[PDB]
RNA sequence: CCGAGCCUGGUGAUAGCUGGUUGUCCAAGAUAGAAUCUUAGUUCAACUUUAAAUUUGCCCACAGAACCCAAAUCCCCUU
RNA sequence: GCCUGUUUACCAAAAACAUCACCUCUAGCAUCACCAGUAUUAGAGGCACCGCCU
RNA sequence: UUAAUUUAUUAAUGCAAACAACCUGCAUUAAAAAUUUCGGUUGGGGCGACCUCGGAGCAGAACCCAACCUCCGAGCAGUACAUGCUAAGACUUCACCAGUCAAAGCGAACCUUUGAUCCA
């Protein structure tokens, strides 16, 4: 199944956004727009929010 | 103090950011190249 | 002692008025039972030599059970009141 | 009355008579856990995954079978061993390294005799398993798979996205339709060279496992009763679609002699009278001896091969019959 | 609601209304959209934008809320930096 | 307290007569060592799932045997179909094998006469049942 | 007058149920969707009544409204 | 249905309830019942006198 | 009663409290109880099935509708991680709740199946 995860910005900001990834799939690292920084920055998966 | 701590941490991370992005993209591309190499066998 | 607390807050009564209690104000939760508190010690001044405690005129922290059951009832010790402390201080300085 | 208990009652009243003294062993094997084989994805790092499984101590029973029988690689543990396979994970190439599937749901594929450059049909087989096994056979073979159920077709699409790469999946090499197998005989005829007809069955093990949509529930009595007619019609349609001299494999996940031998015999009769087409049942006794090490087979079955579940190898049930259309 | 309280004889306010709706003095009621904080990960950006909005109530909804609140909640409030100060009055309205 | 609660579990929550309790204690005092809860589970396994009654549970020292062994043999028999839980009427289609034939005998005769199966199959079933119990708990 | 006595009180219990609801005269006044532990009820809508503000409202001739492959309906210049 | 008895005062007197007989379970004991008793006792439940064949 | 909620009370234990008895408090397990409920559709009952949403029949030509009913599938999957932010004007499952579309603008790049409030 899929799990909702909290991608947390690697830019030092507290900005986090939620994505969906397969449980069997590896932890996610993804480029995403940082509104506070106003630039695309890397985000890393921190913790599993739920299992959907 | 909290505001300046946030500002300096953001500045440091921004300084590291382009290198990190380039390294991550290079890692993705090299993983793809390894996949094609495995396809070649 | 059982110490209880209202679940439901009582509305303020005022200055000279008395609070008006309703059915919901009789619902209590036990916040503590004092009997389950850790035991403390009683301060006493000895009057006669007693084994493993002291000799005479020395302030001693004894278990409340011993102080109230053996020392005080038998006269072997007296309460560490300011008056008793002063009297035994005068005894010490007169010896 | 749970449908699981109803299925147990029916199996006790029928398969006991069918199997005599082997019924207790079959019953305990069914009621115990199922042994899963690991079919490596030919579209991934097959050598690396095979080495990993061999480290996990599984052996490719398929590998040391074709030598005597005469690309598929399914690793299964030795007899008696109950070790589980690690859950499948995406590979380096971006596809799932292996599929954890019933090893018995692979003998129909290996018995169909997939020759290079042969057109392949999956008449109704759309739960995965056999379909993915057929796909992971060669890069020069065209296959079309059909099933009435849109949900099962979507399940096929999901597993194909997981295992088959986009390059192979998008091309005409794979053709996924959702029409009716019964009307397939009129949609096409004498078109396919190798056909696999995995009719809906009582799926005895899953019937005893899962209460949901159990075929033995009181609601689905009509479906369970019309199952023989549907199976005969589907097998006849497959024999019609296959070319003269072509090969079909009738497959079932049931122990029922009714659904195993009477189905093929009635299909032969109906398609030789209503259509005057002759079909010959090919022997698979060599197949039985080849795979005796990995599976336990019921010998009293006159036509076809029945892999029965055993505690040593809890791989059944699986009945498969190879049929060559002589006309 | 309570039309005549047992202690004062006054009409009472349904506090569920106060916890949920803002009354603009002209007679408009503002509210949030239901589900605006629920399962945002499965909602489209347009739907989320619609849900994040402050929304006016019907005439009949407004009448119901007016009945369910007392006149205290319908007074002029001159808050210091009220974000709704401009919205408290209607302009260029014909009938 | 341990002895008293064992006896009280045997009498109240298990409905054993005083004489039956004395007989159990006399035959196998390991019951006292065995913890509560586990003992109740063993007794209810004998009573409900196995369909055994107090006189038989006392006669054949069922409480002496280990719960793991009891389940290993009983579930094997049941899945083989040679053992059937008695119905609401307390009847079965086929008479069940006796508790002496199930638990008292060794594995050899147990698999040769009662189960009529193979030792290898029994070992595989035992490992499978161990996995099932571990996963359940 | 006991599947749970009798009396008093809480008590003017509660009743989406039944029954009843008293001068004269005039006027406007009709079947209708949704939700509901809901279909013996209710709330919203529709209709209805009163008062008020304002300007268009109804009818409709053309023109116009889909491919797959009938009767009519919608819409609105005039009138 | 063993029997004599009992029961729905006011539509049922019975095959129902009780009953001797038997069985099962519980209890090792004092100053308010049981009981001023003590296992041949006491309390509870079942069954149906009895007698035979297994 | 193997419906839900309790264990105030007794009875056992356990831990504290008072120095074994007795007693207080807090727990756990029981006994005895106590309080409360009985969704909807289908001549009734048994066994059912269904209850929300979406697609098709089922409505020939705006909409709405043949409820009851027939078949199918969804409680998602894949993709992207601007698949962002804002904002005129509109639609709407005949109420509301909810649900849709969207110009212009800003910013990055250069989409195809459900559930409110409270409470955490
Ligand atoms: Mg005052
Ligand atoms: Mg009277
Ligand atoms: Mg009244
Ligand atoms: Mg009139
Ligand atoms: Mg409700
Ligand atoms: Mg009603
Ligand atoms: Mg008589
Ligand atoms: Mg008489
Ligand atoms: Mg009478
Ligand atoms: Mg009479
Ligand atoms: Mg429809
Ligand atoms: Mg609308």
């Amino acid at each position: 199944k899929n799990i909702l995860v909290r991608m947390v910005s690697e830019a030092g900001t507290g900005f986090c956004f939620n994505t969906k990834r397969n449980r069997l799939r590896e932890k996610l690292t993804l480029l995403h727009y940082d509104p506070v920084v106003k630039q695309r920055v890397l985000f890393v998966e921190k913790k599993k929010i739920r299992s959907l | 103090q909290k505001r300046r701590e946030r500002e300096q941490h953001i500045a440091e991370c921004m300084a590291k950011m382009p290198q990190m992005i380039v390294n991550w993209q290079q890692q993705q591309r090299e993983n793809w190249e390894k996949a094609q190499a495995d396809k070649e066998r | 002692t059982v110490i209880v607390e209202r679940w439901w807050k009582v509305p303020l009564a005022g200055e000279g008025r008395k609070p008006r209690l309703h059915r919901r104000h009789r619902v209590y939760k036990l916040v503590e039972d004092t009997k389950h508190r850790p035991k403390e010690n009683l301060e006493l001044i000895l009057t006669q030599s007693v084994e493993n405690v002291g000799v005479r005129g020395d302030l001693v922290s004894v278990k409340k059970s011993l102080g109230r059951n053996r020392l005080l009832p038998q006269g072997l010790a007296v309460y560490a009141s300011p008056e008793n402390k002063k009297l035994f201080e005068e005894e010490k300085l007169l010896r | 009355f749970p449908a699981v208990r109803l299925a147990l009652q029916n199996f006790d009243m029928t398969y006991s008579v069918q199997f005599g003294d082997l019924w207790p062993s079959i019953r305990v094997s069914l009621l115990s856990e199922q042994k899963y084989g690991a079919l490596v994805n030919n579209f991934a790092a097959w050598d690396h995954v095979s080495a990993k499984l061999e480290q996990l101590s599984a052996k490719d029973f398929v590998n040391e079978a074709i030598s005597h029988w005469e690309n598929l690689r399914c690793f299964t543990f030795d007899r008696g061993d109950i070790s589980r396979f690690p859950p499948a994970r995406p590979g380096s190439l971006g596809v799932m390294e292996y599929y954890l599937m019933d090893a018995a749901s692979l003998l129909p594929v290996l018995a169909l005799g997939l020759q290079p450059g042969d057109i392949v049909l999956d008449l109704c087989a759309a739960p995965g398993g056999k379909t993915l096994a057929l796909l992971q056979t060669g890069c020069c073979r065209n296959l079309a798979a059909n099933d009435l159920s849109p949900s099962r077709i979507a399940r096929l699409q999901k597993i194909l996205h997981s295992y088959v790469p986009e390059e192979i999946r998008d091309g005409n090499q794979v053709r996924v339709t959702s029409w009716d197998g019964r009307k397939w005989g009129e949609l096409e005829g004498d078109t396919y060279d190798r056909v696999l007809v995995d009719v809906p069955c009582t799926t005895d093990r899953h019937s005893l496992h899962e209460e949901e949509n159990n075929i033995f529930k009181r609601s689905r009595k009509k479906e369970r009763q019309i199952l023989p007619v549907l199976q005969v019609q589907l097998l006849a349609a497959g024999l019609l679609a296959t070319k003269p001299g072509g090969h079909v494999v009738y497959s079932t996940c049931s122990l029922s002699h009714l659904q195993n031998e009477y189905v093929v015999q009635g299909a032969i009769e109906l398609l030789a009278n209503q259509y005057s087409i002759q079909v010959q049942v090919e022997d698979l006794t060599h197949f039985r001896r080849v795979f005796m090490d990995t599976f336990c087979f019921f010998s009293s079955c006159q036509v076809g091969e029945l892999v029965i579940p055993n505690l040593m190898a809890n791989f059944g049930p699986m009945y498969f019959c190879k049929m060559r259309r002589l006309t | 609601l309570t039309y005549f309280s047992a202690r004062k004889g006054k009409r009472k306010t349904v506090k569920a209304v106060i916890d949920r709706f803002l009354r603009l003095h002209c007679g408009l009621w503002v509210r949030r959209k239901a589900g605006y904080k629920k399962k945002l990960w499965k909602k489209t950006p347009a739907r989320k934008k619609r849900l994040r909005e402050f929304v006016f109530c019907n005439k009949t909804q407004s009448k119901l809320l007016d009945k369910m609140t007392t006149s205290f909640w319908k007074r002029r409030n001159w808050y210091v930096d009220d974000p709704y100060q401009k919205y408290h009055d209607r302009t260029n309205l014909k009938v | 307290q341990d002895i008293n609660d064992t006896v009280r579990l045997l009498k109240e929550k298990c409905l054993f007569t005083v004489q039956q309790v004395t007989k159990i204690l006399h035959s196998c005092p390991s019951v006292l060592r065995e913890d509560l809860g586990q003992l109740e589970y063993k007794f209810q396994y004998a009573y409900f799932r196995m369909g055994i009654k107090h006189p038989d549970i006392v006669k054949s020292e069922y409480l002496q045997y280990s719960l793991t062994k009891i389940k290993q043999r009983h579930i094997y028999l049941e899945r083989l179909g040679r053992y059937q839980t008695p119905d609401k009427k307390g009847q079965t289609q086929i008479p069940n094998p006796l508790l002496k034939d199930i638990l008292r005998v060794s594995e050899a005769e147990f698999l040769a006469r009662t189960a009529c199966t193979s030792v290898e199959e029994f070992q595989v079933f035992k490992k499978l049942l161990a996995r099932e119990e571990e996963e359940s708990e």
